[PDB]
């Protein structure tokens, strides 16, 4: 029995309350396709909450291939993951989804986790299961010219940008000679999460939000208000998350592998993204 | 010497692209990388020579790179069994067979990642976006795969004319998936991709389906800009290219954090703006 972690993040992950019950509501897709829901336990202290969208889909669809059972949880600290110092010592600590699997606090991340050398070190990514990228997110109007735009690279109060704290987003601009600038900027204003970002670029306390694609393309197609700006630095994708000791590894690949060439993987865009 | 590998791959431009060595130093100008390719005397025969030829493009960019970052040196060649790898018979052939029958420490070239491949080998981490794209005449209304011009051709009169080019994985792929489609676009099999352009500029094809990466370098050079891809460049499919390795390779965790390393760093961008930009 797998001990699956995820995290909050539309339209990947969405996160509901159950009924009184404990059950969670029967819903319907557009097309009338039932909503797979399954519980999830997360902080408020773990409560039983509904998880469902493209990830939980993609999570029974690996379990029924490779005939595992699993809870899933939310992750307790809410955050992705980063490698941290620890005690101001040189020795550092993975916060996050990623600190949970290599603690075995999870078995698998099954999330918009974005696949990279740094976690790589570590963990075992499958073969993407979405391709994507960066793009900035900001209110109707804006008009951000790319990353060279004055407002990025000269920033002042007047222009407040930022990301996800404890994101893969925060860690690069930390990292990069070239984002130093905006690093010490985007410091003093980085998010909790990125539902609490995207709702302040619609209230006006966040001029842009910096994070991945999937998402804030989804979100602009939702919003009216809300905008992109197209694909900031290089592509990336999203994989799932394994220990290197996963006996699991191979036939996670290959189940998103055949996913992706049966069509199916297409199908969970037609239903959550696009 | 555990350092030194053998390395096949294949010619693709503008992924891998071959050129003959100057006869009079034989050695391979600035750039390019020796690349040996075993061309027989005749056909009764396995007897044949190495002609020392010169290999260079997008994936002998990332080998060079691979080679400089994880420490290794190569012997790169050509396969002369088939091309990309199919499966005949149960056996492999083609750049995945080198690997799998332990002639190639790695392939290296325009080779997409699928789930029946990575059964007989590893693959790298993708390094190239790629799936199948459906490349048409400006003006030709084709919403995907799935269109019913594809699937049922024989609804339409007169059907649309559409093929690919043989076994590799976008013919797998609708095989698979779509069998009446697969056996009616068997008439339209183009030997490779310079003739289906041909074909398509010259009327004697509707669509050619084929690996994304190829078909946007294409559309991108094409004279004129007379021939797209439907949608944005749309891909069905998505994978990517990835370097194959034998099953349990010693060197794929260093090649998978290597190109990880080269995306993150901004090297695979500049890589893409050298080989693959287009006009269109
Ligand atoms: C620098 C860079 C380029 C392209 N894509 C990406 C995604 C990134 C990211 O961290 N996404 C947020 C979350 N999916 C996570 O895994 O932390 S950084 C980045
Ligand atoms: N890149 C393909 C060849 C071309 C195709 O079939 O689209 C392969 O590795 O088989």
């Amino acid at each position: 029995r797998l001990k699956i972690v995820t995290i909050h993040q539309e339209p990947f992950v969405y996160v509901k309350p159950t009924l009184s019950d404990g059950t969670c509501k029967e819903e319907f897709t557009v097309n009338g396709d039932p909503v797979k829901k399954v519980i999830c336990t997360g902080p408020n202290h773990t409560v039983p909450q509904c998880c469902y969208g493209f990830c939980i889909d993609l999570l029974i669809k690996l379990a029924r291939t490779m005939n595992f059972t699993y809870e899933v949880h939310l992750v307790a600290d809410g955050k992705f993951g980063t490698q941290e110092r620890v005690n101001n010592s040189n020795k550092k600590e993975w916060n996050g989804m990623m600190g949970e699997l290599l603690s075995g606090q999870a078995d698998m991340i099954v999330a918009p986790l974005t696949i990279n050398n740094e976690r790589a070190q570590y963990i075992e990514f499958s073969k993407p299961f979405k391709y994507q990228g960066l793009t900035i997110l900001v209110k109707k109007g804006t008009r951000i010219t790319g990353i060279n735009d004055p407002r990025l690279r000269n920033p002042s109060d007047k222009f407040i940008y930022a990301t996800v704290k404890q994101s893969s987003v925060d860690i690069y601009f930390r990292r990069q000679v070239e984002l130093s600038t905006m690093y010490r900027h985007m410091e003093k204003h980085n998010y909790e999460s990125a539902a609490e970002a995207i709702q302040a670029v619609r209230d006006n306390k966040l001029h842009a939000f910096i994070w991945d694609s999937a998402v804030l393309e989804f979100e602009a197609s939702q919003k009216c208000d809300l905008v992109t700006t197209g694909e900031l630095f290089f592509r990336s994708g999203f994989g799932i998350g394994m220990r290197k000791d996963s006996p699991w590894k191979q036939n996670v690949s290959l189940s998103i592998l055949k996913s992706h060439e049966n069509g199916f993987m297409e199908d969970l865009d037609k239903t959550w993204v696009r | 010497d555990d350092n030194h590998l053998s390395i096949v791959t294949l010619e693709e431009a503008p992924f891998v692209i071959v050129e003959d060595i100057d006869p009079l130093t034989e050695t391979c100008v600035r750039n390019t990388v020796p690349c040996r390719k075993f061309v027989k005397i005749n056909n009764s025969t396995n007897e044949g020579m190495n002609v020392k030829k010169c290999c260079k493009g997008f994936c002998i960019d990332i080998l060079k790179k691979l080679s400089r970052t994880v420490k290794f040196t190569y012997d790169l060649y050509l396969v002369t069994n088939g091309k990309h790898g199919k499966k005949v018979n149960n056996v492999w052939n083609g750049m995945i067979g080198e690997v799998v029958y332990q002639r190639a420490v790695m392939a290296v070239g325009s080779l997409t990642i699928n789930e029946e491949r990575s059964e007989v080998v590893d693959f790298s981490v993708p390094f190239v976006e790629t799936g199948i794209s459906v490349m048409v005449s400006r003006g030709t209304q084709v919403t995907g795969l799935s269109d019913k011009k594809f699937q049922r051709p024989h609804d339409y009169s007169p059907p649309f004319r559409f093929g690919t080019v043989p076994n590799g994985s976008t013919e797998r792929n609708i095989r698979n998936n779509y069998p009446y489609m697969h056996q009616y676009m068997t008439r339209f099999n183009q030997r490779g991709v310079e003739d289906a352009l041909v074909s398509l500029k010259t009327g004697k094809l509707d669509a050619f389906i084929y690996d994304a990466a190829v078909l946007n370098y294409k559309a991108g050079r094409d004279e004129g800009c007379k021939l797209v891809t439907i949608g944005s460049g749309y891909i069905f499919a998505t994978t990517g290219y990835g370097i194959a390795l034998q099953k349990g390779s010693p060197w794929k965790r260093q090649i998978d954090l290597a190109l990880l390393q080269f995306v993150g760093d901004g090297e695979m961008e500049e890589l893409e703006t050298l080989w693959l930009t287009g006009i269109c």
